[PDB]
This record gives C-alpha cells, sequence and structure tokens, in this order.
C-alpha cells in the first residue's frame, strides 16, 4: 500500500 | 536539467525466421518526461505498440519500454524512432541482430 | 533473501492543456504491481501483476483515494515551488516522489525512504534516522521548517516502519510464485569478427530474474576492464531481465579469455568461454 499518511503541503 | 535518452533495441527472445517474438526499444536515463517513440518496419512505423508505466530511477532519470508482437524474416528491417528536446534530431537506432 | 518496496510518482505540469499529468508506480523488488495514470480512463490504481488481483475493493479503493490525493497536492506544490524560483506560469515542470522501506530475509525494517525532486534534480529528502530532513536549495529549506513545523517526519516514519513493512510481508508470500522466485541467467557467448587483428566476443544473460547481476571479464584469469563494453541490464518485457558485456581481443586468443556471471538464482558463478 501507498503511503497513507496524509500529504503537507510544500 | 536535461539528460539524453540512452536506447537499446532488441528482442525479448532470440530471433529466429519465422518464429513470432517482441520486438523491444527500451529508452533510458532521460529528463523530462516527455518523450515520442515509434517502432519502425522497413522505415513505416508500426501500429499498435505498447509502453510500460513511467517510473525513473535513483538519479530521477526516466525510463520507458515500448514494445509490441512482430515477426521476425530475413528482408524485414526494424528499427525505432526517438525523439526529445535534449535531441537535435529524432534518432533512429536500427536493431542489430 | 531481501526485499523492497517502492512507490514512484511524478507529476508534469502542462500549462494550457489542462491539470498536470499525475503517474504512479508500485514496485516490489524489480516488479510493478500497481499502477495510476490520471490520463486512463478508470481514475482508479490498476493491477498490474496476477497475486495483487486477490485484494479487495476495498483495498482498491483506499489505494486510490490515497494517491489521488496525493497528486492534488502535487498540483498546489507544483504552483507553490514555481513560486519559490519566481517561474512562468508556461513552463513545463515536473514534481518526482520516491519512497518505500527495505526488509532483511527474516521480514522486518531495514531502512526506510523518501526523497523529493524537482525538475530532474534534488529538493528534499528524509534522512536515514527517519527524523531530521536534508535540503538542497533555499527554497526547499521553506518546506523543511514547514514539514518540521507540521512533523511530517514522525507520520512518514511510522508509515515507513509500519504499514509499508507489513504489506510488503503480504506482498512476498501472496505472490512468491512471482517474487521470491530467482531465475537463473540463461547465458552464452558470441564471436563477431572485427578485423583480421582483433575480434569482439560478447557474454549474453538473459531471462533473469531480479535484475542484479554481474558480468565480467577476464584474460588468463587476471580482471579485463579495458577495451570492455557493459550496457545498462534492460527489461524482456516478460518479468525477465536481460545483459551483455563485449571485449575486443586479438584473434588467435579468443580462448585466454573467459567471462564470469554472478546471479543471486546461481549456486557458483558461472565461468564461460570460446572452444
Amino acid at each position: 500500500v501507498v503511503v497513507g499518511a496524509c500529504g503537507v503541503g510544500k | 536539467i536535461q539528460r539524453t535518452p540512452k536506447i537499446q533495441v532488441y528482442s525479448r527472445h532470440p530471433a529466429e525466421n519465422g518464429k513470432s517474438n517482441f520486438l523491444n526499444c527500451y529508452v533510458s536515463g532521460f529528463h523530462p518526461s516527455d518523450i515520442e517513440v515509434d517502432l519502425l518496419k522497413n522505415g513505416e512505423r508500426i501500429e499498435k505498440v505498447e509502453h510500460s508505466d513511467l517510473s525513473f530511477s535513483k538519479d530521477w532519470s526516466f525510463y520507458l519500454l515500448y514494445y509490441t508482437e512482430f515477426t521476425p524474416t530475413e528482408k524485414d528491417e526494424y528499427a525505432c524512432r526517438v525523439n526529445h528536446v535534449t535531441l537535435s534530431q529524432p534518432k533512429i537506432v536500427k536493431w542489430d541482430r | 533473501g531481501s526485499h523492497s518496496m517502492r512507490y514512484f510518482y511524478t507529476s508534469v505540469s502542462r500549462p494550457g492543456r489542462g491539470e498536470p499529468r499525475f503517474i504512479a508506480v508500485g514496485y516490489v523488488d524489480d516488479t510493478q504491481f500497481v499502477r495510476f495514470d490520471s490520463d486512463a480512463a478508470s481514475q482508479r490504481m490498476e493491477p498490474r501483476a496476477p497475486w495483487i488481483e486477490q485484494e479487495g475493493p476495498e483495498y482498491w479503493d483506499q489505494e486510490t483515494r490515497n494517491v489521488k490525493a496525493q497528486s492534488q497536492t502535487d498540483r498546489v506544490d507544483l504552483g507553490t515551488l514555481r513560486g519559490y524560483y519566481n517561474q512562468s506560469e508556461d513552463g513545463s515542470h515536473t514534481i518526482q516522489i520516491m519512497y518505500g522501506c527495505d526488509v532483511g530475509p527474516d521480514g522486518r525494517f531495514l531502512r526506510g525512504y523518501r526523497q523529493d525532486a524537482y525538475d530532474g534534480k534534488d529538493y528534499i529528502a528524509l534522512n536515514e534516522d527517519l527524523r531530521s530532513w536534508t535540503a538542497a536549495d533555499m527554497a526547499a529549506q521553506i518546506t523543511k521548517r514547514k514539514w518540521e513545523a507540521a512533523h511530517a517526519a514522525e507520520q512518514q516514519r511510522a508509515y515507513l516502519e509500519g504499514r509499508c513493512v507489513e504489506w510488503l510481508r503480504r506482498y512476498l508470500e501472496n505472490g512468491k510464485e512471482t517474487l521470491q522466485r530467482t531465475d537463473p541467467p540463461k547465458t552464452h557467448m558470441t564471436h563477431h569478427p572485427i578485423s583480421d587483428h582483433e575480434a569482439t566476443l560478447r557474454c549474453w544473460a538473459l531471462g533473469f530474474y531480479p535484475a542484479e547481476i554481474t558480468l565480467t571479464w577476464q584474460r588468463d584469469g587476471e580482471d579485463q576492464t579495458q577495451d570492455t563494453e557493459l550496457v545498462e541490464t534492460r527489461p524482456a518485457g516478460d518479468g525477465t531481465f536481460q545483459k551483455w558485456a563485449a571485449v575486443v581481443v586479438p584473434s588467435g586468443e579468443e580462448q585466454r579469455y573467459t567471462c564470469h556471471v554472478q546471479h543471486e538464482g546461481l549456486p557458483k558463478p558461472l565461468t564461460l568461454r570460446w572452444e
């Protein structure tokens, strides 16, 4: 599975 | 950055005239991702050529595999035409059996 | 042996031709098993290997949800980074993301990865301690303290040491007929005369998996890396890989040379000579 942690913007 | 694609033209199995096979054209080490690749039989582009999904290496350079069902003979010449913004002209790499 | 799972994201901004193109691929070792092409008609994570097809619809729904949500974040980051470098709105730009975990034969955490790039060059990467960040330029340091303030490292580390490794274990067992198989290289040698004082010997290695392999030439039991040629290991299109190595040798002395093939699918390293 891909990273389930949700992405903080750059 | 802009990196020139390497090209290898080859078959999936050892080529034998009459026996069906797969014609591969592996392009790698390039950037950016936009690239056009065509398989050529006797100078004409082959329709229904499939390509693997876009991925890249540790140095962020992309690689792709273009392939199609083909039948090697003794007269037919095969090649792979590659055009990329890094290239001045489209590179045509003939299949060296 | 040891195994890896990797995910590669690529988002390419195409001004004047719609929204950025997003492509995601999932790998176990040298085998792709999932893919997401936002230009494809399904808009869902699709299987690319037989063994992952058995996963239920709750798996494919969550995987579709998570990575398309990543593509939405990539869209905003594309505009953010372009502002970081004060770049025009009509130039094309690419964000690439790589991450994954490594496991040992016993099947638990060895290393974790998370690296991001912009226009083909390093942007920011997660260090090996999975607690600090390494930025390439000052624009990436703006992202660094952003991810430091939001504590992205803690939740990246949580996935790298947890859900990544756990599902890598499941994939390795559910598809062991493909992933854990070691097809040894079917090898042979070819001879092509160049002149009447020089000749080329090519050492072929075909149909092997995984891609890791070592082809070396020797002359009279001594290593020879002068006048040699190695090509990149290439996919055969059926899951296996190919590679060859060449050496230019004087005529008549062809049998002084030996090719050596090392591969994890071989009990002993092979040695081939032109008779």
